[PDB]
């Protein structure tokens, strides 16, 4: 099983510096190119940079340069991406891609071994980095309890004022998963994160069930677990 | 008298570009180079790694090449085999620098001690090559001796890899027998 | 220096029919020096297509890439039910190399209206200063939908987010979270505060709603 | 991560035609020899169709000889089936598997990396081929409702649907003890039925509610239905 | 051309004891060209012997095949909890190659009566025009049980269709379930409907029954 | 997937025998060395035996050296380990566990695919062996009633007399998650183990709703579900 | 022969903290012949540290090894909710190969004293002929208690069995369950029932008890 | 009186062995096309092949009704002749020319033009590099000396075997060389 | 007089190993194959690897139930082993005539003499993938072959064990 793996993401500051890593295992990695791509949740992806097997063909997107900087340490097999001058806009999730084992010239010579960045197979989990002058916070849970809306019933919890993200949210300890939703976190005015989970319950379970929300914010190693009752 | 002799040589060939490191030293000079290889489909060449000694090879202004290129392999071959027919040991012993000056100083050896050309042949070990006459004639000139004394031939190999070899054999007879 | 517009923004079809993406590239591309990419929710892309028109690991050939110069399509034949994701193609014949915005694959379905909860502000909440008024809209498709907060029938606007879940596994909906974002000093100077949903599955909107207080 | 993906399985009418994809992956695909198999849900397996590492040995089973049509693309790392004139007794599961990377002929030498279809270690997850003329449709749940002593006994009715296959579940998942979910069947009409039961204390009857979850994808069919005395 | 027929059908062990499956050819079968196979419901085969005897990567010694020529055997020399399983063979000496109905090794367990149970057609269902009476046997081993249908003492041939499930995985028991599916006007028609059950862990037959109108 | 799976475990009696198997996949078996590892479930590890790539250097624990048999077949990728008079202390839960790939000797030369078993990166999940002279037998559970004290009451289960682990326990069908308490079991002068599961619930829910524990004991296919009231 | 005995037996920590754990060692083990592993309640060991100092594969950087001769040492830079385990140190250099006894990494709370309870024997139980009287500690911390049965004022040694769960996930204490067994006849001989239990949260032992009837 | 030396170098190996092909791509990029074929190859067991690729010029293959056969084809004496062929050419200067004629023709050949050259045979040794298994050496100098119209006392002929050193193959070698004199005695 | 020219050669294993060996088959349809592991050399210093191999039993000896080594374990012995083979082609003799080289090379020397013949000169040429002495064993060789050191040529060419040799032989003689 190979198998990509980024580490070293987590807040900085505009302006501030950061830089991130990528382990590879379980194939030559002298051998393969490499590229590094980021990607805000639910919006889509942008190329960041790329670099061949060697490091000598480095090229980066019309936003990063002279801003980032790519290299990689063959001996150990892993990359790192050296970021400075942070914008607020560089907040995203950063993956890492593999390239290809091969590459061609403007002759059409196939070069084995001499690995590039064009199309990407092996990818990683992804790490985050959140770029934001606000500081780290826990998140306050309130309850979203019911009235007699027919015969089905609806019920919550609200998780505010959080940073950064992420933050799991589960009910009853992981039991209950069935008529759930939990919602995307929307970022607010004041810096910080918001999130609404719900759950669609049969109106005549009033005091019989129990219902306990499951949150848990590890940048800040809060966990809360607060009930809900009408 | 007569002597026989016998002498053999290969190279990997072929003039390619060393991208070579400081090599690995852990013991209780040697390089480390990588390069383009060549297979035998033209448009197809493969990464690969070799040890190399920084006195085969010469940089450029890290960035080497081997000191051979090209041939050449059949000048050491048959040298080896006109020194040791006159029982004066390797191609090492010479001193100068040019793979066909070494040749001439082999046969500069040969009649100091009383010898000329008899008869001289070359067997080229290769994977898929011609122009033989050519390399026939700058031998028999080195050698001090007619074209019709001087043989070469090549002999083929039709997944992948390179290399060049070659044999040589040569005959040896005491000069100054026209008494 | 070379951008990448693909559409449809969303193709919604049902398993079995053809679903046919394009991308088009500001200038011309070699037809090999293309790729295409598959991404589900929560996961990494995977591969579907590189140089153009030849298909990665794994991948049978209901997928199928080509096209040249500007135009470039990929085509999928007997959609499955493994195959709704988004597709971003990729052009990787010029630096930078670049992605396109993403089509989105989703599954069609019937019409469903949806579940309208209104939940006040809690006591808890309410000491720290501010209150949040939360609407729900819950198991409905479409995607698209309107909500509206009125406080004594006064429409508010630049207070409230919304925010949408992914298309539901096992009943192919949606569900929706509008968040009415108050301080206790102008909570506690009205009274009524509700919630007007339109959406093609309602004859007409629907209004749900609460009296500050009790 | 070595794997085999069949796909192309579904619904098609008696008569009809439908062909089924297979996606090697992480090893030399052209090294070993495919076969199909078919299996109905609870019943043994049958073998269907056989094939070597380039294709020149194809073999049939007596009752698809003549219908179907095994093909391989070694340079995609796939393999098909194409079938043709499907009855129903053709409904089953199909797994595709992998079969030697070695063969041996009647003179008992050994030919490494072209393999043959005798035995299969790796095998598919299997695709559903439904062969039916009946029409996509959600179920009707009815309840089954209790009389009893210290024990009761409840369930649900998923009745009249079609394809396989309905998710069934009890008080949104609390529900995990004394329930059972018996196998569908198939109803003269064409269209699936199958039934599920709980225990249930009889004194938590009145207390207690109990509510069963059927879901039926394939008509984008959601129903709770609730049961009581 | 080749069938292949196993033996016994069933297998009831306790853990830890010796197995033996045999599987008999209508032909003779080189002994080198026969092959067996693990299955549990829900997942795919998993090869266990190949060329007679030879194991396979990642099975243990537990597992042996043999026979030679019509006769060939699977021995297992201390079944394992993970063990319980069905077990096929496969003949590959000559095509088209074949499968046996396959052996299924569950585990054996004390007696244990069945819970009978009746229900009577849903209010709802009679509506739509049909009635369906569904009979129960919860947690009964072993798995041989009779269950007969009477409507006004009389016995139904066919208009029933049973289902069973897989031994359970905390009790090792099986839950049976024949359902009696009829029309308003055959439903009507009669007035008491019973049901009637037999098994080792019963005395005498018990019935569960109910007249229409309660 | 690289795995290990351990078989062969059950109960035998003081003085008998046993026979451990080990089954791997997904790595070059023979390239590596193997280890046997026991362990008591609340208490810490101990190192049973280990043997090399070829089974040519294979060591055992003090306690076990002359009992223990250690022995592989790399043509199958399996591992055994025999074991002959068993005493009541051998009772534990064995795992397998993968050494090396490499092996260095006294001199400090480098031998690549000659494995040896000095750490251990794959472990099995492990089977339990159990040395008693117990006959198989189901518990006999009992209530626990409240009224005592508190504004909630405690409630439980007496899982008495069984043998042999386990014995799963839960309450209303799995519905009561919420203040469950089981604890592990203590192995009785009578040989036999015992365990007991409480719950706190609101003291007014003691009138109105019904708790019933769930209690299983697969190895005598025992389910009894016991009413709990005052 | 070579000896591991790892300290401290129990660590409590809050996440973000610095967790130092040592192994000392009964003779001099090569510096580069050591190993460190972490384990979690039901599953098996993971091996986080081996050759002495070389992290394995997915190791983050909070845990770094070391040592030489007899003292060996693993650091965890950071404590993170997701280390909260048990840890092994495994020496390979002199056969037989050995661990250490184990060092908890629990995560520290403020104090909380037990929630006492006592349960009589069931009259279902009683006919049986014998007597089981449980008492429950419940949701307390640290785990460190003491309980103590006493029949008619009479303290009991030797007919007591104590129970401990592991640190529960939402809270972050500790149940306990002491559970005094009886024959039917020395049952109904006495009648008073009490279970004294110390704890560092109770300013004084806590007792309940009760009157059979 | 006049002497010369020579020696000859051989491998001649893929026995044959029925080609399944496809054509390539691969322009200059004169274009000549070649195709990646696949064939049963052999090992060092008899009763056991290897399945192998290599690259096949389609002028050196014939179709036999998409498969192919390489032009010539085993064997182990066929290398010794071609071997001890160069090596008489090369003492009297000639070189090497030729598809496959008579291996024993192609000797007589060379043979007859260092002959007309004014040279006989003075002896000639021969050694055969392989890697199985005296079976037939005496057979081949025979039909040896025959055509080097010398006696077998002129010829020897000699087997090294390359498997005490290990193995794990194909092909077969054979290195040769000649001494050549002048024919002409002063009686 | 007469001369006679001679063409020898001979691979051996660079150094001794010991093999771990498994009953394979020769697959009946004496001779016997084994299929072994060993610690194979890299280009590192002190850096082994396993590798198998198959051998005959004819050239492996077993030490006492399944290990062996190579019976050529000891470096001139695959030098003098292509000189016999080329002194004894020279006067048509064959390969070859257990241990022990030099008594073999002595031995070659006597069968071409009993034809009437000496060396004229000899040369040999070692190769070797990692590059001493040699004017030791051209001098002992001389011995064994009962001629001049000057008439015996020893070299080494390497890349940047096996061996090469030619002989010529002499007739005895000769008169004025
Ligand atoms: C086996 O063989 C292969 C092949 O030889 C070998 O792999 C090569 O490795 C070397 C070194 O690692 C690589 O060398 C680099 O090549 C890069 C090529 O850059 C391209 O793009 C540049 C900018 O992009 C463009 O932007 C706009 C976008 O629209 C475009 O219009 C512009 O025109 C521009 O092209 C561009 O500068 C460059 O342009 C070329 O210009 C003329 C055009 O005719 C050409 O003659 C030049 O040679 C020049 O390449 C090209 O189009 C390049 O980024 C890089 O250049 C930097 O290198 C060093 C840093 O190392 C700096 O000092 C230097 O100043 C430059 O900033 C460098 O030249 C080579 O590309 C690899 N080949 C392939 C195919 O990947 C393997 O290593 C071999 N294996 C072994 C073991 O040896
Ligand atoms: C390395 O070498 C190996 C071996 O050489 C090579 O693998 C072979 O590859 C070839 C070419 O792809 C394969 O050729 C095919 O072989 C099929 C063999 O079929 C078997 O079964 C047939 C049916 O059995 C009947 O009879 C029994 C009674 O015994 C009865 O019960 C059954 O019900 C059934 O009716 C049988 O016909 C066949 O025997 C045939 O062949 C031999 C020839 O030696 C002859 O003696 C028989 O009389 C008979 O003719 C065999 O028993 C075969 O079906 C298949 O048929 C096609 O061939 C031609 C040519 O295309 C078509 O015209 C024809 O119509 C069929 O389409 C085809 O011949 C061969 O099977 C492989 N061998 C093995 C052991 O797997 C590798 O490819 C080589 N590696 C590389 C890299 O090249
Ligand atoms: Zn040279
Ligand atoms: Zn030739
Ligand atoms: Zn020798």
């Amino acid at each position: 099983e190979v198998q990509l793996v980024e580490s070293g993401g987590g807040v900085v500051r505009p302006g501030g510096s950061l830089r991130l890593s990528c382990a590879a295992s379980g194939f030559i990695f002298e051998n393969y190119g490499l590229t590094w791509v980021r990607q805000v949740p639910g919006k889509g992806l942008h190329w960041v940079s790329g670099m061949n097997w060697n490091g000598g063909d480095t090229r980066y997107a019309d936003s990063v340069r002279g801003r980032f900087s790519m290299s990689r340490d063959n001996s150990n097999n892993i990359a790192y991406l050296q970021m400075k001058n942070l914008r607020v806009d560089d907040t995203a999730l950063y993956y890492c891609a593999r390239g290809t084992d091969y590459t061609i010239d403007d002759q059409g010579i196939f070069y084995k071994g001499s690995g590039t960045f064009w199309y990407f197979d092996l990818w990683g989990r992804g790490t985050l980095v959140t770029v934001s002058s606000a500081s780290t916070k826990g998140p306050s849970v309130f309850p979203l309890a019911p009235s007699t809306s027919g015969g089905t019933a609806a019920l919550g919890c609200l998780v505010k004022d959080y940073f950064p993200e992420p933050v799991t949210v589960s009910w009853n300890s992981g039991a209950l998963t069935s008529g759930v939703h939990t919602f995307p976190a929307v970022l607010q005015s004041s810096g910080l994160y918001s999130l609404s989970s719900v759950v669609t319950v049969p109106s005549s379970s009033l005091g019989t069930q129990t219902y306990i929300c499951n949150v848990n914010h590890k940048p800040s190693n809060t966990k809360v677990d607060k009930r809900v009752e009408p | 008298l007569i002597r026989i002799g016998h002498g053999f040589d290969v190279h990997a060939f072929g003039c390619v570009t060393l991208n070579c490191s400081d090599a690995k030293v852990n013991i209780n000079e040697i390089k480390n180079c990588s390069f383009n290889a060549t297979t035998e489909l033209r448009d197809k060449k493969k990464k690969e790694y070799a040890l190399f000694y920084r006195l085969d090879i010469v940089p450029l202004n890290s960035e080497y090449r081997l000191i051979n290129c090209n041939g050449d392999v059949a000048l050491h071959a048959l040298t080896d085999a006109i020194l040791g027919a006159a029982a004066l040991g390797d191609i090492g012993k010479l001193f100068p620098a040019d793979s066909r000056g070494l040749l001439r100083e082999a046969f500069r050896q040969v009649q100091e001690k009383g010898y000329k050309i008899g008869n001289v042949d070359i067997t080229i070990i290769a994977q898929a090559p011609p122009h033989i006459d050519a390399m026939r004639a700058k031998i028999a000139e080195d050698l001090q001796c007619d074209i019709e004394q001087v043989n070469v031939k090549a002999t083929t190999t039709e997944g992948r890899q390179e290399g060049i070899a070659c044999e040589a054999v040569a005959l040896l007879i005491r000069q100054g027998l026209e008494v | 220096e070379i951008v990448l517009t693909q559409s449809p923004a969303t193709l919604s079809l049902s398993p079995g029919e053809r679903a046919t993406l394009s991308c088009r590239a500001s200038q011309s591309v070699h037809p090999k020096y293309f790729a295409w990419y598959q991404q589900k929710p929560g996961q990494s892309p995977r591969l579907l297509i590189y140089s153009g028109s030849t298909r990665a690991a794994g991948i049978a050939d209901r997928f199928s890439g080509g096209g040249s110069g500007i135009h470039f399509t990929l085509t999928i034949t007997r959609v499955e039910p493994e195959d709704f994701a988004v597709y971003f193609c990729q052009q990787y014949g010029g630096s930078p190399y670049t992605f396109g915005q993403g089509t989105k694959v989703e599954l069609r379905r019937t019409v469903a209206a949806p579940s309208v909860f209104i939940f006040p502000p809690s006591d808890e909440q309410l000491k720290s200063g501010t209150a949040s008024v939360v609407c729900l809209l819950n198991n409905f498709y479409p995607r698209e939908a309107k909500v509206q907060w009125k406080v004594d029938n006064a429409l508010q606007s630049g207070n409230s987010q919304e925010s949408v879940t992914e298309q539901d596994s096992k009943d192919s909906t949606y569900s929706l979270s509008s968040t009415l974002t108050l301080s206790k000093a102008d909570y506690e100077k009205h009274k009524v505060y509700a919630c007007e949903v339109t959406h093609q599955g309602l004859s007409s909107p629907v209004t749900k709603s609460f009296n500050r207080g009790e």
